[PDB]
């Protein structure tokens, strides 16, 4: 995990710095559930721009990921699965953790029956 | 015997309503006509907790037959009935619990987005034949194992402005929701299954090796979701609180989404995507403006799809 | 055709090991005996959830028959078998899903505390009886309904030093746990269904009226408290991970609590209490000492118990 | 509710007013889960004396709300399941909320199978 690797001190700053440089981006950290059957790559940095709706961003993750368009996802933020339609700034006034990251998760989507 | 065996089941139920809940309501429960799109291992343990609840008119849809491994997960078929169609062997079943049960088996074939139409005609009976069924029942669960049989249910049920439960397993977790409806006085509608991805339901089966994925999941899974499904059903149909989200029966999630390895639940919402290739107001209009024409295009060209319900204006806009 | 039906049920399993997890140990579950004390709603859905999981060895004991209102709450029984035994009907049902099950009905009376004996040597022998169902089993499920019936399989069942996953519905809620087991190197040892309260199990049945209480539930309890109550046992079955407690189907909880009117799950654990009148220390000194001349005395007197576990010199210390 | 009929102000009040006259007892709220099927008095306020156990305060609570021994309940705190051969003193310390007082909350315990 990101966390699991860097303390509050080190997270914290990289937090402000990125604010203080891009006040357009925000410092996303997206990884894989843990118990989920689905691809992932070591790039869990991501610093998105504030106006990108969370479709936006998940059409990302698929992307850069190379989730092929057949099977589907969803998301997590703070055990929390946000509005398709809204805008991930929105998002991080709302779930951003004290260390000025939102930290998010994704899975694959739950289709037997 | 069979009064007596009626009068049993029907005291049992009533005592709850008088000794426990007196403000419940039984009798909506008892007269729901349930769909139940799936007759599989979800099918067969929600119609059981169904029964259970008192309702009497259960249909089953299913085109499958019971394979040799499904008994032990399907509890409603033995080792005998292998080879055998599902829908019936499974509405004959039910009477075997409860005679009285309007029990019945549809043997049709849900027409899936995503692949190629192989006889028009047929798949076009197919396709009214479907709505027929969610135009008579009042409930329709969505039991199917793929992410393409759910679109076309979705639709036609949000169409017939029927309530729908969707049910849907992962090896270690399980998803149970129910879909919003469209309301002319509320601007608030809740999402549905396809709210929460930006890619057009398409074939996904054909494709499919052991390496893209194993369809094996924990027994536990199954037989949770099917009663957090009849239970929200349950209370769902309870008239709620003035002031609150709940009902005789308790809450009435949108969105439940459950985990084994940690013995987890969690209760969420989504508001209806206006880019969703299923509830998109888009895709709404489409349908009311050109029916099967509109459907068969989006079934075979999921692409389409997307183009209809603004997936590609938004894809597009980030492409820039 | 049950080669083939085998090998079919056989992969399934297989396959989430092989693609899955491929450090889960299905062997282990596939041999452990399992006995069943009870073969009413909790006894049916768990059963089902264990051949799912590849359990051959299942053995129900109950001594009562089916009625009227439980082929719709009991998914084991049909209408046609009313009248009839259930431990036996209830193998015989799980043989009709999976022919090659071992699956063994006894029509057994589990003494109760609380209720006088009627027939000393009869009940002697039940005693008996008991105590080598549970000595010849691994995993021991509590699967009955009433707080007497569970004080006996408790103590036989610490002594035998089995595993125990005992299964208690409420109206609106479930109870799932697994009690601990006496450690000779370990001074940390879990509780039991017993250390919760601080009244000696009794009698609770024969002065029992609808005033006091009713026995219905609501559906949805019996399947869920089953399932989680199955993948309680098959996680526990694996090598817990070095640093946790974990292993790789995930947690291991002590006490699992659910509630339907709030859709939710709670994780719990609570010690052993010393005064317990099931796993206290001084109880199990008492029958390791005198046997049957004992419990003959706890099951006739259960105020007596409490003199004997210390529940008493408590409530005389709070009554000064 | 206790809650539901006072604010913070009176009740984190009350508190100090029981724990400045008697620092031997302990502000006890016991109410039956709203759910459950068993018995309930008026009597929601209680200060026990901090060596008494939670059995011992089991007993109080089954004996004053005139329950029968037949059968037995199952208590709350924060919704967590209290060592029985615990000090109600050492409860105190790790679940009293803001306000001074310690709520628990009773309910029948589940037979059925
Ligand atoms: N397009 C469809 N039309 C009608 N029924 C369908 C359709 N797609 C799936 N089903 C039914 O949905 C059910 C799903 O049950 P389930 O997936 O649990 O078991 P299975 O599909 O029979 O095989 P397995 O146990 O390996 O999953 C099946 O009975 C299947 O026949
Ligand atoms: N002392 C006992 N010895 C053996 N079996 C028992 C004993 N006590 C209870 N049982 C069995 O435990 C099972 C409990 O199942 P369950 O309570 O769900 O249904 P039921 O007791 O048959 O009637 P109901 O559906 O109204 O509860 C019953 O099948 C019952 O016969
Ligand atoms: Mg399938
Ligand atoms: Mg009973
Ligand atoms: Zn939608
Ligand atoms: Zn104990």
């Amino acid at each position: 995990t990101f966390k699991s690797e860097y303390p509050f001190e080190k997270r914290k700053a990289e937090s402000e710095r990125i604010a203080d440089r891009f006040p357009n981006r925000i410092p996303v950290i997206c990884e894989k559930a843990e118990k989920s059957d689905i691809p992932e790559i070591d790039k869990r940095k991501y610093l998105v721009p504030a106006d990108l709706t969370v479709g936006q961003f998940v059409y990302v993750i698929r992307k850069r990921i190379m989730l092929p368009p057949e099977k589907a996802i969803f998301i997590f933020v703070n055990d929390t699965l946000p509005p398709t339609a809204a805008l991930m700034s929105a998002i991080y006034q709302e779930h951003k953790d004290k260390d000025g990251f939102l930290y998010v998760t994704y899975s694959g989507e739950n289709t037997f029956g | 015997m069979l009064k007596i065996a009626d009068q049993s089941v029907d005291l049992n139920l009533k005592l709850m309503k008088w000794r426990i809940l007196p403000d419940l309501n039984l009798d909506i429960i008892k007269n729901t006509k349930v769909l139940l799109l799936g007759a599989g291992t979800l099918g067969c343990y929600v119609s059981r907790a169904l029964i259970a609840w008192g309702v009497r008119k259960i249909t089953f849809v299913d085109n499958g037959t019971v394979s040799y491994s499904n008994p032990v997960r399907q509890a409603l078929y033995n080792f005998e009935d292998c080879g055998k169609p599902k829908a019936e062997l499974a509405a004959a079943s039910l009477k075997r619990i409860f005679p009285l049960m309007d029990a019945t088996g549809v043997k049709l074939s849900i027409p899936m987005i995503g692949h190629k139409l192989v006889n028009e005609e047929a798949q076009h009976k197919d396709f009214d034949r479907l709505r027929a069924l969610i135009k008579e029942h009042d409930i329709i669960f969505l039991l199917v194992d793929s992410r393409e049989s759910r679109w076309l249910p979705s639709l036609l049920s949000n169409i017939e402005n029927k309530t729908v439960i969707n049910a849907a397993l992962g090896f270690d977790s399980y998803l149970v929701m129910r879909h919003g409806n469209r309301d002319e006085q509320s601007s608030k509608q809740l999402g549905c299954y396809f709210c929460h991805d930006v890619v057009a339901p398409t074939d996904s089966l054909t494709d499919r090796t052991l390496d893209q994925m194993c369809t094996v999941t924990r027994p536990g899974v199954a037989m949770m979701a099917s009663s957090l499904a009849v239970e929200l059903m349950t209370s769902l149909l309870q008239t709620k609180y003035s002031g609150s989200e709940t009902t005789v029966l308790g809450d009435i999630p949108h969105q439940i989404r459950g985990f084994l390895h940690n013995f987890s639940i969690l209760k969420l919402e989504t508001p209806a995507y206006e880019h969703c290739p299923a509830c998109s107001p888009k895709v709404i209009e489409a349908f009311t403006d050109l029916g099967w024409e509109f459907v068969k295009k989006a079934l075979e060209h999921p692409l389409y799809l997307e183009e209809i319900s603004g997936l590609s204006v938004i894809k597009q806009e980030v492409e820039r």
